[PDB]
């Protein structure tokens, strides 16, 4: 397990892998762990799959019927927000979910970082997962903020490369998505092994 | 079909007691409140001053957040009810979401729980009106009435208590698209309909302006006697 | 007049006529016959309309693959029971994994409806309930009242000017249950056209009718298998 | 077939309870608050007058609640004596919330708003009582309210009390005093207004009551004052009756 | 689910049911109770209506305490529910202060008791005058509440019967100081004044609170003094 | 655990927290903030379960502001500092019980300036200095070195600066980035963030 | 129940041609103490159904005035319906599966026959909940011991007869007699046919002793 | 007297539904058309003031993105239902990963149509009119305050109903189509209202199966009035 | 003490065919070191385009499928129509999520047709989670299974290897030789073999045997 997301000059940035194992088994190398919350928000599956997909289904069903009841899209600040609200209800049952919150926000890019612990912030920068400090340590050193579209594409793209690469808990399907000011693009879901052909050399 | 229960309803379909609610609505006392493009303003009439007591605590004109601007009408005390339940619930909306509290939603909470309120059994229901005025999403002037069978409801102007369709149709004999964006003349707008006030006092008219991001400021009965000496001094304009 | 205004408060008489009302309610609903031969239960309904291009209410309802009902009167308190109805047949068939008794249900159905007819703070329910059933012994034709009294019968009839019918079905209750289920039928709708003014003719659009055997699912029809079942008649004897 | 109206409108609109209620609070006795910057006092009515009782109450109308407040009253006792010691249990647990003693304005409006509660909704009988409020804070100082039965209330100067205090109000203004917080010449003044509208002859002692409310350095203590210099604000106000009468 | 009490507002401000308890106390049993300089002393008319009945089952002078005694002008069967209510009071207090309880704190907290009961719904109010006496820390005290829940503080005074006349008699033979033997004296002489002729230990019952204790007395001593008590 | 510092002047309170968000084995966040303006004159420092934290600044935030609009003015910080540890000591004997531990700092008309320093276990304290930690050790141990009840708020500025660079000496973590307020008549007023390099 | 006092014992139940027999024995041992020699673990249900059980007695006796209470109100219902053997099985389902599932068991192992309808059945019902069909059933040890031997002879020849079947029940608890420590030499024999439900007296099992002169 | 909620008229119902279908005809009208192109609908909005802004007033909603809505009668007990019935779908959303069919959604509506209870509050007077398209296509809905529920091909509701439904019985058929219902219909608006026919008195709300978005005209609705 | 859980076996196999769903299970029902019978097929037909394999906890897979066909007559009884396959693993999904902190020891899969009438095969896990995928083998022989399923249904790993589309009786082959090859090794398996085709005309039912032991 290993995603990521990263904001920058041009909306933001969604990598995920698709590996889901079962212990030393593999389960599945094709979960699409970006759960699309809307056309305009997307979410994580970063720890707990009931928990991300019911309790992201949940945050989803309730800022539609915030977009019913006000007219209105949501901020990203408040659906984090709220969605911290929700799962600070069982704090301490034994509920694992540290999702990342993106969208496009009035203020601009909308990046949010949510855990099970209340460990909700915000920032520019987020690698959840097994090999997550893989991902940082090649996306800390490939970021810088004014880097274009394909830039971040072959940058996000390596950063899954090395953290699938080294981990054994990482792979199958290079889940990617880029949130614009309008609304997310999906931008495509590559092999591992098309990108060891491909960068390997 | 008699003028008791607020559940019958009469032999073609009405509710007595929300007609006798409107009432002391109607009976209560005047307050007016305009828009501004920024410096959105009002103001309640007849002070009243009775040479013996403090005035502080009549104050009819408080605030749920800094965004937003309340009144009334009716009576005092099942307002107080209201205030400081929206005080709790404009509070707890500020503590679930870390937004500005909106006038929409917390007119929607006002307007449903005078609704359900009026639904609920052997319950007296609020005989109020309330102005709800807030210049939130970006600034943008707004202005609410309320009823007492509780429908939310937008204005552009507005002016209760008695004699409101009077003042109202003097709004509508006054309602130009400069007054606005122009605040000084908002501000000669607010001194038309105090100066069309039905007892036009000059002392007990209390007038509050928000300029959508300040607070809200409380104005002096020497600047409005110079409104009412530019008032009288613009009607010798005009003769 | 003064005592004529409650269930708990007994008349003079000791008639409650609350009760009569609520009768009164139930004639006021449509016609609708119930029957059943040996080994298959058919019950037809009268459809009325709201107006031209207002679509023409049902009576009869499916409740249970071996159950079928017809109602006159009340709508809500029709599908309150519809969904307790539904609900108790689901309780059994859960837990006791069987079809149910008709008889049963029934009068489990009366004693729902003994505490709305004998508390203050309840009314009663208008009801015009026409039960097709099969428990181990086949077909049951049980009905109705707000009375609570459920009654078996052979073939019954409720609604607007039904007794017409109920002649019908006493000068033809020899020959229901022997005859067959297409014939049976038509004795339904002729029944059904007692049932009318006989300035008008009973169409296609206006009727629909629940069939259910021993060996057949309860199954309501309109106008599609009912054309193969409006043909085989005669013409009024005017 | 037995309910009374106990929470609807009279017909064209107004309220029945309500002005009820006030009926029986102007056939009471007679309190008052005076203009006091230094402390504060009340004045105050015996009734029920009668030889053969006991008297050592100390403390009819008043109500020392707190601290540094106190209430005299006028409406029906016991149910008052249920608003005192549930009001001491309000802004007692404001001081156990707080550790600090209540700024009477949120405890005033919160008491509105019990006997409110009964005009509103739950149709019973409420409270026909009007009530002072005297206290001192760290915001205003020493202060004066006036509840009423319609969950309002009064931040006065100069308090009212019913049929007996009409007169006495019209005295106030007419005879309203501005700027002196002089205790003793609210003493005075006081004796005037219970001396023409408390019609008990030569203004005795025994249907009277005073109590001040002063500042001491921290504690704002409270002189529940006894008879013998009530005695002599008789003699002193008898003299400036003398003093009036100079003229003739 | 009923019960907005029972009670409104008249257009006068009266409360005409409460009144109407008053006039069943005013037409309830004369009693008379007289706080002398060392105790108070209650006593009762009691007279049977039938020569057959027995005296030793109804006993109307009641303790709460073993200093506290009580008596009543209503009728018993509500004074025995509200004097179980006082009994389980008053072992509340002790079992919070392990102290027997004041008789001013009995006062306040029965009194408000029965000021719910006039705001209390369901039924009517309890129309009972009571008649609360102790020799609490050195003073003896004499407290007289009503059906409306309000009470007052008397040196000497008389409820159910003519009690504005022994109210009277009471005003012109009492005084301020006597002592106990002498409250019974004039407790006699005010009973005898409105009671009826054939007065015997039986007839009446009287109980006293002395600062060493109440002590409910007997038709034994009640036929020994009142022998030709004066 | 990381760090917070709360120094009482005669008239002024410097108050300085970190901006570390670190989990277990890497720092997420380099630019957090725990500074929680209650008031015009009243300020919260935390640093206990992040759940907690972040839910007790809500009802006790929000809270706050729902006095200031209620009543319409600012609470003492002594009485405020009461009602909070009277919400820890509601929260203590509970299914659900808080791990948080807060130092408030609150200035008055009259009494000037105050420092409260609380638990995890509700504990009132008035203080002229507090932390968490063990940071808490090495710069109460230096400050105590250091304390002048009468000393000047830029002997307080050269001094904190000294602290934390004795910090940076034998202290096993990062802990970079040190934002820093201080209290004056006026109210809230934000000193810089405190970095320093290493080597 | 977290700790059963007083259990039974296997109980041996199969179908045959037109009917169900099901045996067991009459021991009630508390612990390796057996205390109680003479009782009864089979309940006869009227006429269709009957029930063997093992595991906590007195829950056997809990189950009895439950079961027998619903019998007698569909009985006394009198509209000419029973309850179906299966639907005993089914809510006897329900309610240990609703038992278990509060975490409080109730400790039993229940077996079911029903000949009705012309149609034998024989349904299984586990503490557990677990619970399914079967042409034998043999619970306790017995299915590690005389289960083999039930689909020995059903694989042997699929239908059988009451006297075939009969006897080979004497056999098999014959058998448990030989090596069950929690067994007693009397059992009853009990057989729901289209004749109605049949309970058999305190039989006895006979053994053989002949290779203890053997060294 | 006035038997309420519990107690039926000696020879019907209840005294006070019969007094909310009666608290119908108070409410404004409104038009709504069954074409199998996609069901139009329209209302009369009956402004008053001139600072009575248009848009403030909503009789059209959005229950689902091919579920509008028309109500006729008592407003935030409808916005209630509107809410509630919106949460209804979601929950259909949420727990079957499609929409609810706007039948069994008028069901689900219907079921509390009459579900008032003071004791076990008061009973509603709102009618309301459903445009929806399911799998079926288009759909037109008609139910009660007395939960009596009809799919209706064409409906009008509120004031002057009777001339509006006879009138659209003559200008109804089956194969009518979208632009021809508008017009029609407009028609039949202009015939039944008192004020002049403009862009503040009327709202349009157009469901189509390509269309399935978006139930209303802005400003063509102007356009389409001066087609006229 | 009470254990509430138990493993009762189970060997499911699904296959999303292009216009059809194979749903074979074994009938041999087994618990520790013992056979219960031979005959407890895991195969329900709900719908005509919705065969259900549930395995692990036995009285949680009777319990379960019952609640199955009741919410199936409330949403039919409701609503005057059937389920998709889609909302059934999203009903289904909730269940399980609905008894999140007693979970089920029971694993899933739904096998029938979608409104296309191609086959969806949805696994599941114990807590709910689910996707549409084209074969899934669950129970105790699923790593033996699966990594054949990956060599003949997805080629994985096959150079020069062109991707035919399965037809109907060759996975039959593929199903028979699955469940030998797996009942020579699994000793939860084996005895017969239930066999589910969800067709667009109905679903075709066929047990096959297997060996005695």
């Amino acid at each position: 397990t290993t995603t990521l997301a990263f904001k920058f000059r041009h909306g933001v940035i969604v990598a995920a892998d698709s590996r889901a194992t079962a212990g030393a088994y593999i389960a599945s190398q094709t979960v699409k762990k970006v759960i699309e919350i809307n056309p305009y928000l997307l979410g994580t599956m970063a720890g707990g799959a009931a928990d991300c997909s019911f309790w992201e289904r949940l945050l989803a069903r309730q800022c539609r019927i915030y977009e019913l009841r006000n007219k209105e899209r949501i901020s990203v600040a408040a659906a984090s927000k709220l969605l911290a609200n929700m799962v600070y209800q069982y704090k301490g049952m034994g509920l694992s979910m540290g999702t990342m919150i993106c969208g496009w926000d009035k203020r601009g890019p909308g990046l949010y970082y949510v855990d099970s612990e209340g460990n909700r912030i915000s920032g520019a920068t987020f690698s959840v997962g097994s090999g997550s400090v893989y991902a940082y340590g090649v996306m800390d050193r490939g970021y810088s903020y004014d880097l274009e579209v394909e830039q971040a594409y072959d940058l996000a793209r390596r950063a899954i490369y090395q953290a699938t690469y080294r981990d054994a808990y990482s792979g199958g399907a290079v889940n990617l998505y880029h949130v614009r000011e309008d609304g997310w693009i999906r931008v495509s879901s590559d092999n591992v092994a098309d990108l060891h052909e491909k960068y390997s050399g | 079909s008699y003028d008791r229960a607020i559940t019958v309803f009469s032999p073609d379909g009405h509710l007595f007691q929300v007609e006798y609610a409107q009432e002391a609505v109607k009976k209560g006392s005047t307050a007016v409140g305009v828009r501004g493009r920024d410096i959105v303003v009002l103001g309640v009439e007849k002070k009243s001053v009775a040479k013996l007591q403090d005035e502080r605590t009549v104050r009819k004109i408080c605030a749920l957040d800094d965004n937003v601007c309340m009144a009334f009408a009716g009576l005092t005390a099942d307002a107080r009810i209201v205030i400081n339940r929206a005080r709790v619930e404009c509070q707890s909306h500020r503590l679930t979401v870390e937004d500005p509290v909106t006038v929409e939603y917390i007119t929607r909470y006002i307007a449903s729980l005078k609704q359900r309120y009026t639904q609920s059994n052997g319950r007296r229901p609020f005989g109020i009106s309330a102005l709800i005025v807030g210049f939130d999403f970006d600034g943008t002037p707004r202005l609410y009435q309320t009823d007492p069978s509780g429908t939310y409801h937008a204005w552009k102007a507005n002016a209760i208590g008695r004699g409101a369709k009077s003042v109202r149709e003097f709004l509508e004999k006054n309602y130009t698209d400069e007054a606005i964006e122009t605040d000084d003349l908002t501000i000669k707008l607010v001194i038309k309909a105090l100066l069309e006030v039905v007892q036009s006092g000059g002392k007990n008219i209390e007038l509050a302006v928000m300029r959508r991001d300040q607070s809200l400021k409380i104005l002096n009965p020497e600047e409005i006697e110079k409104y009412v000496a530019e008032i009288e001094k613009e009607k010798e304009e005009n003769e | 007049n003064q005592y004529d205004n409650d269930v708990t408060v007994w008349s003079p008489q000791g008639r409650i006529h609350q009760i009569e009302y609520a009768m009164e309610a139930v004639k006021q609903g449509s016609a609708t016959v119930g029957l059943k031969s040996k080994t298959h239960a058919v019950l037809v309904a009268l459809k009325r309309a709201q107006s031209e291009l207002a679509a023409h209410q049902k009576k009869i309802l499916h409740v249970d693959n071996h159950i079928g009902i017809s109602i006159a009167g009340l709508t809500a308190d029709a599908r309150l029971l519809c969904n307790f109805m539904r609900q108790e047949c689901l309780d059994s068939r859960f837990v006791f994994d069987r079809p149910l008794p008709v008889s049963r249900l029934v009068s489990l159905i009366g004693s729902k409806t003994q505490i709305p007819t004998q508390r203050y703070g309840r009314r009663p329910y208008g009801v015009g309930l026409l039960i097709a059933g099969y428990d181990d012994m086949g077909p049951h034709i049980f009905q109705t009242c707000p009375s609570a009294n459920y009654f078996d019968c052979r073939a019954m009839s409720i609604g607007a000017r039904s007794q017409s019918a109920r002649t019908y079905l006493e000068r033809h209750m020899s020959e229901f249950m022997e005859c067959n289920l297409n014939e049976l039928v038509k004795h339904g709708l002729r029944a059904l056209r007692e049932t009318l003014p006989a300035e008008q003719d009973l169409t296609t659009k206006n009727v629909s009718i629940g069939i259910v055997g021993k060996d057949l699912e309860f199954t309501i029809y309109d106008d599609d298998d009912v054309s193969p079942f409006l043909e085989g008649l005669e013409e009024r004897p005017q | 077939r037995y309910d009374s109206r106990t929470t609807i409108f009279s017909p064209e609109g107004r309220l029945y309870q309500v002005e009820y209620a006030m009926e029986a609070i102007g056939h009471a006795g007679t309190c008052l608050g005076i203009l006091a910057n230094d402390g504060v006092l009340l004045a105050a009515e015996r009734r029920n007058i009668h030889k053969l009782l006991d008297e050592v109450f100390f403390s009819e109308k008043i109500y020392k609640l707190n601290e540094d407040m106190a209430c005299s009253v006028a409406g029906i006792t016991s149910d008052a004596n249920v608003l005192t010691n549930e009001l001491r249990l309000i802004a007692q647990r404001y001081l156990l919330q707080y550790q600090e003693p209540i700024p009477c304005e949120q405890l005033v409006t919160a008491l509105c708003d019990i006997k409110q509660a009964y005009t509103q909704f739950g149709g019973k009988r409420p409270f026909g009582v009007s009530l002072l409020y005297i206290g001192w804070d760290k915001h205003y100082g020493f202060q004066l309210y006036q509840s009423d039965p319609s969950g309002n209330y009064g931040g006065w100067k100069a308090t009212c009390i019913g049929n007996n205090s009409a007169a006495a109000v019209s005295m106030l203004k007419q005879d309203y005093k501005e700027g002196e917080m002089t205790l003793k010449s609210a003493l005075a003044l006081a004796i005037k207004v219970l001396n023409k509208t408390m019609d008990v002859s030569k203004l005795s002692a025994e249907k009277v009551e005073i109590a001040t409310l002063t500042r001491e350095n921290g504690k704002t203590v409270i002189r529940v004052l006894k008879q013998k210099e009530v005695e002599q604000l008789i003699k002193k106000h008898e003299e400036e009756e003398a003093k009036a009468e100079r003229e003739k | 689910g009923y019960s907005f009490s029972l009670t409104t507002f008249s257009p006068s401000g009266k409360l005409v049911q409460i009144e109407y308890a008053l006039a069943a106390v005013a037409g309830g049993a004369p009693s008379v109770g007289i706080k002398a300089a060392n105790g108070v002393v209650l006593a009762t008319e009691k007279k049977q209506k039938s020569i057959l009945y027995d005296e030793r089952s109804v006993h109307k002078v009641e303790p709460i305490t073993k200093h506290i005694g009580l008596v009543y002008s209503g009728m018993g069967p509500d004074y025995r529910v509200l004097v179980h209510r006082a009994r389980k009071l008053a072992q509340q207090y002790y079992l919070v202060y392990q102290e027997p309880i004041p008789t001013a704190q009995l006062v306040q907290r029965v009194a408000s008791v029965m000021q719910e009961y006039t705001q209390s719904g369901g039924v009517r109010p309890f129309g009972v005058s009571l008649l609360i006496c102790g020799w609490n820390e050195g003073r003896p005290y004499l407290f007289q509440s009503d059906p409306s829940g309000a009470y007052f503080a008397w040196k000497a005074t008389a409820m159910g019967k003519n009690y504005v006349n022994g109210k009277t008699f009471l005003e012109k033979r009492y005084n301020e100081d006597l002592e106990l033997e002498d409250a019974i004296h004039t407790a006699i002489l005010t009973l005898k004044e409105s009671f009826e002729g054939q007065m015997t230990e039986d007839n009446i019952e009287v109980g006293i609170c002395n600062e060493a204790g109440f002590r409910r007395l007997t038709p034994t001593e009640v036929k020994d003094y009142l022998a030709a008590i004066a | 655990m990381e760090y917070l510092i709360g120094i009482q002047g005669p008239d002024y309170v410097l108050v300085a927290s970190d901006r570390v968000a670190a989990s277990n084995i890497v720092q997420m966040k380099d630019d957090h903030d725990k500074m929680f303006k209650m008031s015009e004159k009243i300020l919260l420092l935390c640093v206990g379960e992040a759940g907690d934290t972040v839910q007790f600044a809500e009802y006790i935030q929000k809270n706050v502001q729902l006095y200031k609009m209620r009543n319409g003015y600012e609470l003492s910080p002594t009485a405020a500092a009461n009602f909070t540890r009277r919400n820890l000591a509601d929260c203590l004997r509970s299914r659900t019980p808080y791990h948080v531990n807060l130092l408030l700092a609150g200035y008055d008309e009259h009494e000037g300036p105050a420092l409260y320093y609380m638990d995890y276990l509700a504990a009132l304290a008035k203080a002229p200095f507090a932390a968490h930690g063990y940071g808490a050790f090495l710069t109460l141990s230096i400050l105590d070195r250091y304390y002048t009840p009468t000393i000047s708020r830029e002997r307080a500025v050269e001094l904190l600066r000294k602290c934390l660079e004795e910090l940076q000496k034998r202290f096993i973590l990062n802990l970079p980035t040190f934002s820093v307020r201080i209290i004056d008549k006026n109210g809230i007023h934000d000193l810089d963030n405190i970095s320093f390099p290493k080597q | 129940t977290q700790n059963p006092m007083v259990t039974g014992t296997s109980v041996l139940g199969v179908k045959f041609e037109g009917g169900v027999v099901i045996a067991a024995d009459m021991l009630g041992s508390y612990g390796s103490l057996a205390r109680f020699r003479n009782i009864s673990r089979i309940m006869r249900v009227n006429n269709s159904t009957m029930l063997g059980a093992s595991g906590d007695y007195a829950d056997f006796q809990y189950l009895k005035q439950v079961l027998g209470q619903m019998v007698i109100d569909e009985e006394l219902l009198g509209d000419g319906h029973s309850y179906s053997p299966r639907a005993i099985h089914s809510w006897l389902t329900r309610a240990m599966y609703s038992r278990r599932s509060k975490m409080n068991p109730l400790w039993n192992t229940m077996v079911i026959g029903g000949y009705a309808d012309g149609e034998s059945f024989l349904g299984y019902v586990d503490m557990l909940g677990v619970a399914y069909e079967a042409p034998s059933l043999a619970t306790g040890y017995g299915a590690y011991l005389a289960q083999p031997l039930l689909r020995e002879v059903l694989e042997k020849q699929p239908v059988l007869s009451q006297t075939e079947a009969r006897d080979l029940v004497e056999r098999c608890m014959r058998v448990l007699y030989y090596r069950d420590a929690r067994s007693y030499n009397r059992f009853q024999i009990a057989t729901v046919t289209e004749k109605g439900v049949e309970i058999e007296g305190p039989l006895s099992t006979e053994t053989n002793w002949d290779i203890a002169h053997m060294i | 007297y006035d038997r309420g909620v519990n107690t039926f008229s000696p020879e019907g119902r209840l005294f006070q539904v019969e007094y909310a279908i009666e608290a119908i005809k108070l409410g404004s009208t409104a038009i709504g058309i069954q074409t199998s192109e996609g069901v139009c609908l329209a209302v009369e909005k009956r402004i008053t003031s001139p600072l009575m802004e248009p848009s403030s007033i909503e009789k059209i909603v959005e229950i689902d993105a091919h579920i509008g809505c028309a109500m006729s009668g008592l407003i935030a007990d409808a916005k209630t239902l509107i809410d509630k019935a919106r949460v209804e779908t979601q929950n259909h959303w949420f727990t079957y990963n499609e929409t609810m069919t706007v039948e069994s959604v008028t069901q689900a509506v219907s079921n509390l149509a009459l579900q008032f209870g003071e004791e076990d509050s008061r009973p509603f007077g709102v009618a309301l009119l459903f445009g929806g398209v399911d799998e079926k296509g288009p759909q037109l809905f008609h139910m009660d305050p007395s939960g009596t529920f009809v799919q209706c091909d064409a409906r009008a509701i509120g004031s002057a109903s009777e001339g509006a439904q006879s009138s659209l019985q003559e200008v109804y058929h089956k194969s009518m189509t979208l632009k021809e219902a508008i017009k029609s219909s407009l028609i039949i608006l202009k015939q039944v209202m008192e004020e002049k026919l403009n862009a503040t008195n009327i709202e349009l709300a157009t469901v189509q199966p390509g269309q399935n978005f978006h139930m209303f005209t802005k400003e063509e609705l102007e356009e389409v009035i001066k087609d006229i | 003490r009470f254990s509430p859980y138990v493993f009762n076996g189970g060997t499911i196999l699904a296959i999303a065919g292009e216009d059809f769903a194979i749903v074979a299970s074994d009938t041999r029902l087994s618990e520790g070191f013992s056979i219960h019978t031979r005959d407890s097929p895991k195969c329900y037909k709900l719908t005509d385009k919705t065969v259900i394999g549930c395995s692990g906890f036995h009285g949680d897979c009777l319990t379960l499928t019952k609640i199955i066909e009741a919410r199936l007559k409330m949403y039919k009884h409701s609503n005057n129509k059937a389920m998709t396959t889609g909302a059934i693993a999203a009903m289904l999904s909730t269940i399980l999520y609905s008894r999140r902190f007693f979970p089920y020891y029971v694993y899933n899969i739904i096998g029938g047709l979608d409104e296309e009438g191609k086959g969806a095969v949805y696994s599941f896990d114990p807590v709910g989670s689910y996707q549409r995928d084209s074969f899934k083998a669950g129970g105790s022989a699923s790593a033996m299974l699966q990594p054949l399923l990956d060599n003949q249904v997805g080629f994985k790993n096959m150079q020069n290897v062109e991707h035919v589309p399965l037809s109907l009786d060759r996975a039959m082959r593929l199903v028979k030789d699955v469940f030998i090859s797996a009942a020579e090794r699994d000793v939860y398996t084996g005895d017969a073999l239930r066999i589910c085709i969800v067709t667009k005309e109905g679903i075709r039912e066929e047990t096959v045997s297997l060996r005695k032991d």
